[PDB]
């Protein structure tokens, strides 16, 4: 079966395995009208999203079957709502409703259960927001830095300071602690999950062992 | 999200020959166009397609653009390697000339011809699949650096106004000629400090003591030391060629490097391998100036921003245990709250960690308040000079010909502006800079 | 006797795994 490739592929798809790229290119397009979900009624046009999906559908890898049976649905529940039934996860006292999943064949769905597609789909679903945000930020600081308005010249230290410089000292700020914590997300808890998985693979004696593992980090992802 | 790489005179095709050869090996692609991996798999792990164009026959050529001046220099890069170049993208200057190594030479040719070297670059660009921001290499005082990648800088802004331009800046004259070369250097930090969004100064200093501790033959210099240079600049992409997924692209990385622009250029630290151990001293080691590519005697620098990747047999635990040294050793930036970042691993697979290898390597880079080492050498150099006439009167060419006058207001204005670059180097690291920032609001 | 807490190290690992199973419970619960 390659069990090998077809979970580094799952993990491709639901950790961010080796896809800065791709999560890039996904959003690249697509956060034109991501933006605009929380902002609509749930007759919103998730079609045109869809759409963008299915074209790069088209466009894919003939022999990368879990991309070729990876589809997107959307919620009315957003994240930190749908998490309210987690009991470590306190709710507000709503940005994102998006989530991926996929139809797995019987001789990986004993493996591929559907425990383990949740958990998966609500781990991306954390990394794809993150991202989300942390780029937004990212290009607003090519924004700030290219515009002509954000370069102005001789008008007040007042301003200098109060509008430019201040943005920046902001801006920075946010950007280091966004990017802090995505960095210790993957440095110190994806990458020792797909690291244990991948010493759980020197040749393993137990079909079990593997399939517990798996469940054990999806969990020691969610309990972060 | 395509890079195209412009390499300017020696600087940038010498180290561009000898990068696109460490390239060449890292994704085993081939000197000469050639893939070196087998044709036992169809699927790969890496990322070619931004520095590598495939053809319909998987052979592969850079995204590159060699500069125009120095049609000889051209020729050794695309005779030598050959078949991992594209000749047909490369503009040849309009006269098959360089009328000296100065700012006027180069600056004039390319603005007599900024529309052709325009149209060589604004074609390739139209045959790839999103164009990233422009990779530029360059001697920032020679007549391909100071004249020509000075203009490239302003004719890119205007074509391209929509893209990041990055740019590597090697060491100013190494020699008496100084006195002549920190005019030139002065006029090309002038284009330099107003169009690129980001830079990195590399010293000779350490070309030449990496040298003299890696090589068995101690006297080499600027060559040959192009290729530890060019091992060095490879950590500006593996994330991308060897791909990862905390700092993968261009605007999701200088948002982190240089918050505040005008402050454009890093200074690198790497621990140099053919082509020691642990992410604990990986990093550690890294602290340490004499790793530094801009060496000084400022062994207690502040910073303003400080960036990582490390490579290789990577242990988490390690780099937790290497943090005490963010907290004990870098001087805060009490003016802005920074912090040190970093990212890890994706060891190129076709020259994989070795059995009993648990060596790392990695660069760290950061924005450095002590840097001006690399920069007043032509600042308070040229002017002393020039204030008694300037000393490049022999290279009146277009805009230094055109008026005695130009010439003189070009150099003084210019060194206003590397002023600039030189009084924001020492501003910000006071926190009565930005304090008022936030106080005052 | 002596008025002690058991073991520390213990008492965290089951707090750890009692979290855990929270977790997982809320889950298996409907799945
Ligand atoms: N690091 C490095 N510096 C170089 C190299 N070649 C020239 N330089 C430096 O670049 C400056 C002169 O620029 P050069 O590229 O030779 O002149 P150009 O051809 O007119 O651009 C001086 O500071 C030289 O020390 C090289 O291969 N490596």
């Amino acid at each position: 079966y390659d069990l090998i490739n077809v979970l580094k592929h799952l993990q491709q798809i639901f950790l961010g395995y080796q896809s800065g790229h791709n999560v890039l290119k996904f959003l690249t397009k697509n956060m034109g009208e991501l933006t605009k979900h929380y902002r609509n009624d749930n007759n919103a046009n998730y079609d045109k999203l869809l759409q963008n999906f299915e074209l790069e559908r088209q466009s894919e890898n003939p022999n990368n079957l879990m991309r070729q049976l990876l589809m997107i649905q959307f919620d009315t529940e957003t994240l930190p709502q749908v998490l309210s039934h987690y009991l470590q996860i306190y709710p507000e006292v709503a940005i994102y409703h998006l989530k991926f999943d996929i139809n797995i064949p019987y001789p990986l769905n004993i493996i591929i259960s559907r425990t383990c597609m949740i958990k998966y789909q609500i781990i991306l679903r954390y990394q794809l927001v993150l991202q989300y945000h942390s780029r937004l930020l990212d290009e607003t600081w090519m924004d700030l830095n290219k515009t002509p308005s954000w370069k102005y010249r001789g008008y007040s230290h007042t301003v200098k300071r109060r509008i430019v410089r201040a943005t920046r000292v902001l801006h920075a700020k946010m950007n280091h602690f966004i990017k802090t914590i995505m960095e210790y997300f993957n440095q110190n808890v994806i990458d020792k999950e797909v690291y244990s998985l991948e010493k759980c693979y020197r040749n393993p004696t137990l079909a079990v062992a593997i399939q517990n593992e798996l469940e054990g980090g999806l969990t020691n992802i969610m309990t972060n | 999200g395509e890079i195209i790489t412009l390499q300017a005179g020696q600087c940038g095709n010498h180290v561009g020959k000898f990068l696109w050869s460490q390239l060449a090996k890292e994704h085993a692609i081939g000197t000469d166009g050639l893939s070196q991996l087998p044709d036992s798999s169809t699927e790969r792990d890496d990322d070619t397609k931004p520095f590598f164009r495939e053809n319909s026959r998987n052979k592969f050529t850079p995204r590159a653009i060699m500069m125009d001046s120095e049609p000889s220099v051209i020729a050794d890069v695309e005779n030598t390697f050959r078949g991992f170049f594209d000749p047909r993208n490369t503009w040849v200057a309009s006269d098959g000339a360089s009328a000296g190594n100065s700012w006027a030479n180069g600056y004039d040719i390319g603005t007599r011809n900024q529309d052709d070297i325009l149209n060589k670059i604004d074609k390739e660009i139209d045959s790839t699949d999103n164009f990233e921001g422009f990779q530029l290499l360059h001697s920032v005082a020679g007549g391909t650096g100071s004249g020509l990648g000075s203009n490239l800088l302003e004719a890119l802004c205007d074509r391209y106004p929509k893209k990041i331009l990055t740019t590597y800046s090697v060491f100013p004259a190494r020699s008496s000629e100084v006195v002549v070369q920190s005019y030139n250097t002065i006029l090309a930090l002038r284009r330099l400090i107003e169009d690129s969004d980001a830079t990195v100064v590399f010293d000779n200093a350490s070309l030449l003591n990496i040298s003299g501790k890696v090589f068995r033959n101690p006297n080499i210099d600027l060559q040959h030391t192009n290729q530890l240079i060019s091992t060095i600049i490879s950590s500006v992409t593996n994330s991308i060629r060897f791909p990862s997924y905390m700092y993968s692209s261009m605007s999701s990385i200088y948002s982190t490097l240089i918050p505040s622009p005008e402050l454009h250029f890093l200074s690198p630290s790497f621990t140099p391998f053919t082509s020691g151990h642990s992410s604990y001293d990986v990093m550690l080691d890294l602290l340490d100036p004499s790793n530094s590519l801009v060496s000084t005697a400022m062994n207690n620098p502040t910073y303003f921003n400080v960036y990582n990747t490390i490579i290789g047999n990577v242990e988490p635990r390690q780099i937790s245990r290497a943090m005490t040294k963010l907290q004990q050793r870098i001087k805060f930036p009490s003016w802005s709250s920074s912090a040190m970042h970093v990212n890890i691993g994706r060891r190129s697979p076709y020259l994989p960690l070795q059995p009993n290898e648990n060596e790392v390597s990695g660069m760290m880079l950061s924005n450095m308040s002590t840097v001006v080492n690399v920069f007043e050498n032509a600042c308070n150099t040229f002017d002393k000079v020039f204030a008694k006439g300037a000393f490049l009167n022999n290279y009146n060419v277009g805009d230094l010909f055109q008026s005695m006058q130009n010439v003189q207001d070009e150099f003084a204005e210019s060194r206003e502006v590397v002023q600039s670059l030189m009084e924001d180097y020492v501003a910000a690291e006071q926190d009565s800079y930005l304090d008022d920032v936030l106080v005052d609001d | 006797d002596v008025p002690m807490s058991q073991p520390l190290k213990e008492q965290e690992v089951r707090e750890h795994q009692m979290k855990k199973e929270r977790f997982d419970r809320a889950l298996e619960s409907k799945l």
